C-alpha cells in the first residue's frame, strides 16, 4: 500500500495511478472505498485553471459517476455529489468565457453576435441546472439586442421580437435579479419596434 | 470480363452546378476507353472532382453513385447520381492539447465561427494562422470534422501538440502582464503564463571588453479586443576611454483590409542616444549625439511553417525618416563633431523572400524547396555635406558579428570573410543582395528540425549612393546545414567560395566558413 | 566585368542587353507581339492587361555563359555569369494593370593588357580596362481602351556610369611615375516608352496578335569628367589632375513591330523587326584639349542598329496526365547588325539560335524557365575580333493568389 503516502505529499499523479491500478487489477484492492475516494479526489486536486485543456475533468466526472455506482453504499456519495457539480460549473465555466469573447469582438470579421447567443444556448442545454444560468441568460439578452441593432433593414423587426421574446423569458426564469436595469434598458429600447 | 466503350454520360440530381460544367470537370467524351478510376479519380479522390467540389462548399450531407446501363456489345451507358443535402451550419468547435496557452489566445486567431456555414477556405486558413502563431507544432495538425445528418450541423475537434519556447539571454513566448500584476486563483511558484504575450531579456557581462543591457515587450491583441498590437523595447551598453550607447522605442501594428487581410502596417517612433570621448572606430571622437526617428511598415507574409516554409512568400517594404534639422525647421577632423548633435538621413528598404515546392508536397510531406532572396538598400541625406555617420550598413560574413556594436546595421554577404566589402573609412550608404537557395530537410520533429541547402548568392554595398549599381555584384556559391534545438534557435554551418576580389585584392575571395547562430 | 568580356564594349554605351524575359529570351527575343499572361513582359507596356485577375507575378534571372574570342590566330575564352532582371506585376481594375521593376539597359567590362620590350632594354606594359554600364528602374501601366485594343506606358528612371582607363606601366624599374588617364561619364536622367497592342479573333479558336512600340529621342543630363592620374603606386594614390568637360548625350528614335499567331493554347508563332536611330543623334564634346576631344569623337560614335528574330512555343496536350505534356518547350532564332562603327566602317554583325523550357511547378501556376542559347559575333573587317558564346540562363516566375477577399 502506497497511494496514501503520496496523497499526503501532494504528489497528486502517483497517489492516483497507486490507487486506481489497485481497484482495477482487483474490485476493491484491500483498501476499498477509501481507495477509490481517495483517487477521486487525488483526480480532481489536478484540475487545469477553466480555460486550460479540462482533460483531466471530464475523466474525474466519469470516475465519480462509476464510483457512484460501485459502491452506491458509501457515506461518500454526497462527497463526489457535490465534487461532480463543482466541476460541471467549470466545464460550463469555460463555455461561459468562450461566448463572453465573441460577445468581445463583436461585429469584427464574420459575425460573433450570433455565435455568441448560440454558444451560451448550447452552454444551457448541455448542462441545465449549473449556477451559471443568470450569466448566461443575460448574455443571451444582450447578444440578442446587439445583432438587432446591426442586421440588416429587411430583417430587424424579428431580431427585435427575438430579443423581448429572451426578456420576458429572463423574467419568467428569474421574477428578481441583480441584472435587471440593463435588461430594462434594452427593453425600452427594442419595445419601440 | 468488362466493356470497353464509353458511349453516353449523364447526369441526375444536380441544382447546384451546371450540367456541362460538370462535364468538363468529369473530363469525358463520347467515344473514348471505359474505365473505372478514370470516373472515380475524377469524381472522388482528386481536389477537382464533383464531390469535392460540394464537399469543400460545406455541402457534406451528400453521396454519389455511378449507374451502369446499355451494356452491350463494347459499350456502356453511364449516369451520375447524386445527393445534395443542406449546407451544413457551425455548431461547435472543441480545441484540446493546450497545456500552457489559454484557448482566449487561439479562438481568437479561428477563422471559422459557430453559427456560419461550413468552408473548407475558412478552415484552411484558420490551420494555417496557428501554424505561423508557433505556440504549437506546425506538423501532425488535422481537424477531426464530425457532422450530424439529423440537425444538419458540423463539429470541429482540433486536437493539438504543445511546444514551449525558450532558450546570456530568455525568450519567454507565453508570458502575461496581467497574471503578473493580479493573480487569477494561484501563482503557484509559477512564472505568469498566458495571453500569448511575449518578454525578452538580453546582455553581455563580460565588462572587460563589452557590456550591454536589453529588454524588449510585445503585445499582440492589445486591449484583447482587436487585431492592433504594441511594442517596446529599451537597451544599453559599454565598450572599451569608451563608448557609451542607450535608447528606447515604441510601436504600433495593424492588419489592413484594402489589397487583402494578408498586409499589415506597422509604425514606430525610437529615440537614441551616444555617449564618447577619445574613441576612433567611428568618424565622431568626441561628443553626445542624438536621434528621433518614424517608421512606416509595410509588410506581407503568406507562407505556412516558420521553421521550414513550403509555400507563400514575404515581403516588406520600409522608410525611416529623422525630421530635416537642415532645412528651414532648423536651418543654421575639420568640423565634423560639430553639426551633429542632432543627426539627420531617410532610410529605404526593400525585402522579400519567396519559397516553392519542387516535388509536389502535401504528399512525402518532408518535400523539397526552391527558396529565393532579394533586398535593397539606401541611406539616403538631406543635404550633401551633413550625411549621418550612425545606421550605415556593414556587409560580408555572418552578420551576427556586427551586433558588438549597435550604431550600424550588420549584412550578412556569404562567402566573404567578415565585414569585408565595408572597411573603415568606406560605410556603407547603399546595399543590394541577391539568392537562390535549394534546401531539403532531414528531419522535421517537434523538438529538432534539420535542414541541407545549397546556395547561390550576389551583393555589394557602396559608400556613395550616386554609384548604385545592382548589375555590378560581388558574387558566391556553397552549401549549407542548420540545426534547430529544443531549448536554443538556430545553429548551421556553411561554405562558401568567394569567385570575385574586392577592391582590387583577391585576399578576401575563395574557400569561406560561416557559423550562424541565433536566426538571421 | 559582371557581364561582358567583349573588347567591342571600348566603343558606346558598350552593348545593350536586351531586357527579354524568360519565355521571350527561348523564343529568340520576340516580345512586342507576345500576351503570355503567365509571365512578365516590359518590352511592350500593352502586353501588361493579359494578367489573371487574383494573380501576383513576381519574376527575376539569372545568365550564366562562356565566350569563346578569337582574331589574328590568337584564342582564348573567358567565363561570367549575370543577374538580368527583377519584376513585379498586378492588376488594378478589370481594365486595368501596373509593373514595377528593375532591368539592365547596356554593361561595359574589358580588360585587354599587352607586355613589350624597346630596342634600348627598356622593358614596359600597358593596360586598358573597362567598367560600369546603364540602368533602368520602371514604373508602366496599361489600359484595355477597346475589347480588342490596349495601350501603355513606361517611366523609368536612367542612370549609370561608365568607367575607361588606360595605363604606362614599366616593371622592374626601381622608382618612377606610372601615367593613366581615367576617363568616366555618370549619367542620370529619366526614359520614355510607349506600346500598343491588337488582338483578331481568327477562326473561332486561333487568333492573331501585333503589337508596335516607340521611344522618342532624348538628350542626356550628365558628368562627363577626364581624370589623368599620376605617380599611383601599389603604396600611394599619386596625383589626380580632373577636368570637367560640358559633353552631350542622347537615346534615338526606336521603332518595333511584330506579330503572333496562336491556336487552341497549344501552339503559338510569331517575328518581330526593330530598328533604333542610332547615326541620328548629336554627340559631342565642347575643349581645348584636341586629345580628349579626338577620342570623344571617336569612341561615341554610332551607326543604326536593327533587330531580325522569329520564335515559338508549343504545350502538348496539358490535360493528359505526364509531366511531359506540361512543359512549354521553346526555339528561336535572331540576327543583329551592331550599332558599333569602327574606324568610319561598321564593325560586326552577329547571330543566334536559341532554345528552352517552361518547367511547371505542380499544385502551383510557378514556372522555371530554363533556357539555352547560342550566339555568334563576326567582325567584318581583318583587324577585328569573333566571337562565339554560349549562354544558359535560369528564371523563376512566382505567382500567388494574392488579392483574393471574401
Amino acid at each position: 500500500m502506497l497511494g496514501m503516502s503520496y496523497y499526503n505529499q501532494k504528489d497528486y499523479q502517483t497517489a492516483a495511478q497507486t490507487f486506481i491500478t489497485y481497484f482495477n487489477t482487483y474490485p476493491r484492492g484491500t483498501f476499498t472505498e477509501l481507495a477509490r475516494f481517495h483517487a477521486g479526489k487525488s483526480l480532481f486536486l489536478d484540475t487545469p485553471e477553466p480555460r486550460l485543456d479540462q482533460s483531466s475533468t471530464y475523466q474525474a466526472i466519469q470516475q465519480l459517476q462509476m464510483f457512484m455506482e460501485y459502491f452506491p453504499n458509501s457515506t461518500k456519495k454526497q462527497e463526489a455529489q457535490d465534487m461532480i457539480f463543482a466541476l460541471q460549473d467549470k466545464l460550463v465555466l469555460k463555455e461561459l468565457y468562450s461566448a463572453k469573447l465573441y460577445y468581445n469582438l463583436g461585429n469584427y470579421l464574420g459575425n460573433n453576435y450570433e455565435s455568441c447567443v448560440i454558444t451560451a444556448q448550447n452552454a444551457l442545454k448541455d448542462y441545465p441546472y449549473t449556477d451559471y444560468r443568470e450569466e448566461l441568460s443575460i448574455l443571451i439578452l444582450r447578444a440578442r439586442h446587439e445583432m438587432a441593432i446591426y442586421s440588416v433593414e429587411d430583417k430587424k423587426m424579428d431580431r427585435y421580437r427575438e430579443t423581448i421574446d429572451e426578456y420576458y423569458a429572463f423574467k419568467n426564469e428569474f421574477p428578481e435579479s441583480k441584472y435587471l436595469k440593463e435588461a430594462e434598458k434594452i427593453f425600452n429600447e427594442s419595445q419601440k419596434v | 470480363g468488362q466493356k470497353y466503350y464509353l458511349r453516353n454520360v449523364t447526369w441526375v440530381g444536380n441544382t447546384l452546378y451546371p450540367s456541362e460544367q460538370l462535364n468538363f470537370l468529369l473530363r469525358m467524351k463520347k467515344g473514348d476507353v471505359y474505365n473505372q478510376k478514370l470516373l472515380g479519380e475524377r469524381t472522388s479522390t482528386d481536389d477537382d472532382a464533383i464531390g469535392n467540389l460540394y464537399y469543400n462548399n460545406g455541402y457534406l450531407f451528400y453521396n454519389l453513385d455511378p449507374v451502369e446501363v446499355n451494356i452491350v456489345g463494347d459499350s456502356i451507358d453511364l449516369e451520375m447520381r447524386i445527393y445534395e443535402g443542406r449546407q451544413a451550419t457551425i455548431n461547435k468547435i472543441n480545441i484540446s492539447g493546450n497545456d500552457r496557452l489559454y484557448e482566449n489566445v487561439v479562438r481568437r486567431e479561428l477563422r471559422i465561427r459557430p453559427g456560419q456555414l461550413f468552408s473548407k477556405d475558412d478552415l484552411m486558413r484558420s490551420l494555417r494562422e496557428i501554424q505561423q502563431m508557433g505556440h504549437f507544432d506546425p506538423e501532425k495538425l488535422q481537424p477531426d470534422i464530425q457532422p450530424d445528418p439529423v440537425n444538419g450541423t458540423v463539429d470541429i475537434g482540433l486536437p493539438l501538440t504543445s511546444k514551449a519556447n525558450d532558450q546570456l539571454s530568455l525568450k519567454f513566448t507565453n508570458f502575461s502582464v496581467a497574471n503578473l500584476l493580479r493573480p487569477g486563483e494561484n501563482y503557484r511558484g509559477i512564472l505568469p503564463q498566458g495571453d500569448g504575450q511575449t518578454l525578452t531579456i538580453s546582455g553581455q557581462t563580460n565588462a572587460k571588453y563589452y557590456q550591454s543591457y536589453s529588454i524588449s515587450f510585445f503585445d499582440p491583441w492589445f486591449g484583447g479586443k482587436r487585431p492592433n498590437s504594441l511594442s517596446v523595447s529599451a537597451f544599453f551598453s559599454v565598450q572599451t576611454k569608451s563608448i557609451k550607447m542607450w535608447g528606447l522605442s515604441l510601436g504600433w501594428g495593424k492588419r489592413l483590409k484594402w489589397p487583402d487581410d494578408y498586409f499589415t502596417l506597422s509604425a514606430e517612433l525610437a529615440y537614441q542616444r551616444y555617449n564618447l570621448k577619445d574613441w576612433q572606430y567611428f568618424p565622431v571622437t568626441n561628443g553626445k549625439c542624438n536621434d528621433l526617428s518614424l517608421s512606416l511598415t509595410l509588410a506581407r507574409n503568406s507562407i505556412d511553417n516558420p521553421i521550414f516554409p513550403r509555400t507563400g512568400s514575404d515581403f516588406s517594404l520600409s522608410v525611416q525618416l529623422t525630421p530635416p534639422y537642415s532645412l528651414f525647421d532648423g536651418k543654421d577632423q575639420d568640423n565634423m563633431n560639430k553639426l551633429h548633435r542632432w543627426v539627420e538621413y531617410h532610410k529605404w528598404k526593400f525585402k522579400a523572400k519567396t519559397y516553392t515546392p519542387l516535388m509536389d508536397y502535401i504528399a512525402h510531406p518532408k518535400c523539397l524547396v526552391l527558396m529565393t532572396r532579394t533586398e535593397f538598400g539606401l541611406l539616403g541625406h538631406y543635404n550633401k555635406y551633413k550625411k549621418s555617420p550612425f545606421g550605415t550598413f556593414d556587409v560580408g560574413g555572418d552578420g551576427m558579428t556586427g551586433y558588438s556594436s549597435y550604431a550600424t546595421e550588420s549584412i550578412a554577404l556569404r562567402g566573404y570573410e567578415n565585414s569585408s566589402l565595408t572597411p573603415y573609412g568606406k560605410e556603407g550608404y547603399a546595399y543590394a543582395r541577391l539568392g537562390i537557395e535549394l534546401r531539403y530537410p532531414l528531419m522535421l520533429e517537434t523538438s529538432t528540425n534539420i535542414y541541407v541547402l545549397g546556395f547561390l548568392e550576389a551583393g555589394n554595398a557602396w559608400h556613395d549612393i550616386s554609384k548604385f549599381n545592382p548589375f555590378d555584384l560581388k558574387r558566391s556559391a556553397g552549401i549549407g546545414v542548420r540545426i534547430f534545438l529544443p531549448m536554443i534557435g538556430m545553429m548551421g554551418i556553411d561554405w562558401g567560395y568567394g569567385f570575385d576580389k574586392i577592391n582590387g585584392s583577391k585576399e578576401y575571395g575563395g574557400s569561406q566558413f560561416h557559423f550562424i547562430l541565433g536566426q538571421e | 566585368q559582371n557581364n561582358t568580356n567583349s573588347p567591342y564594349t571600348r566603343y558606346g554605351y558598350g552593348d545593350l542587353s536586351d531586357q527579354s524575359f524568360g519565355n521571350s529570351k527561348a523564343m529568340g527575343g520576340i516580345a512586342f507581339g507576345l500576351r503570355d499572361g503567365a509571365q512578365i513582359n516590359p518590352t511592350n507596356p500593352a502586353s501588361y492587361t493579359a494578367i489573371d485577375s487574383l494573380t501576383f507575378l513576381f519574376e527575376g534571372g539569372v545568365s550564366l555563359q562562356n565566350m569563346n574570342i578569337s582574331g589574328g590566330g590568337l584564342k582564348l575564352n573567358a567565363k561570367n555569369a549575370s543577374f538580368d532582371y527583377l519584376a513585379m506585376q498586378f492588376r488594378l481594375a478589370p481594365w486595368m494593370a501596373m509593373s514595377v521593376g528593375l532591368l539592365p539597359y547596356s554593361n561595359v567590362g574589358y580588360t585587354v593588357s599587352d607586355s613589350q620590350t624597346t630596342d634600348n632594354g627598356l622593358a614596359y606594359s600597358r593596360s586598358f580596362t573597362g567598367d560600369g554600364g546603364l540602368h533602368q528602374m520602371y514604373v508602366g501601366a496599361g489600359v484595355k481602351v477597346l475589347k480588342n485594343l490596349s495601350v501603355g506606358v513606361n517611366a523609368s528612371y536612367f542612370w549609370g556610369d561608365i568607367t575607361r582607363t588606360r595605363g604606362m606601366f614599366y616593371p622592374g624599374t626601381s622608382s618612377y611615375d606610372s601615367y593613366q588617364r581615367k576617363m568616366v561619364t555618370s549619367i542620370s536622367d529619366y526614359k520614355l516608352d510607349f506600346g500598343a497592342q491588337y488582338t483578331q479573333a481568327l477562326n473561332k479558336k486561333s487568333s492573331l496578335t501585333i503589337g508596335a512600340v516607340y521611344s522618342p529621342k532624348h538628350k542626356l543630363n550628365n558628368d562627363y569628367t577626364s581624370i589623368v592620374i599620376m605617380g599611383a603606386s601599389s603604396s600611394s594614390y599619386g596625383t589626380e589632375y580632373k577636368d570637367v568637360l560640358d559633353a552631350t548625350f542622347e537615346l534615338p528614335n526606336t521603332f518595333g513591330v511584330g506579330f503572333t499567331y496562336n491556336y487552341d493554347k497549344r501552339l503559338t508563332v510569331g517575328a518581330d523587326y526593330s530598328l533604333q536611330q542610332w547615326s541620328k543623334t548629336n554627340f559631342g564634346v565642347v575643349t581645348s584639349d584636341e586629345n580628349v576631344r579626338q577620342d570623344f569623337n571617336e569612341t561615341f560614335t554610332y551607326c543604326d542598329r536593327t533587330k531580325i528574330s522569329v520564335g515559338a512555343e508549343y504545350i502538348p496536350n496539358l490535360i493528359g496526365r505526364s509531366y511531359f505534356a506540361h512543359i512549354k518547350y521553346r526555339l528561336g532564332a535572331y540576327y543583329t547588325t551592331p550599332y558599333y562603327k569602327i574606324d568610319g566602317k561598321k564593325a560586326s554583325r552577329e547571330y543566334g539560335v536559341t532554345a528552352g523550357f517552361g518547367l511547371p511547378v505542380p499544385r502551383s501556376r510557378s514556372i522555371l524557365s530554363i533556357s539555352g542559347q547560342f550566339v555568334r559575333v563576326k567582325g567584318l573587317e581583318t583587324n577585328m575580333v569573333n566571337e562565339n558564346i554560349f549562354r544558359v540562363s535560369i528564371g523563376l516566375t512566382f505567382n500567388e493568389r494574392w488579392f483574393f477577399k471574401r
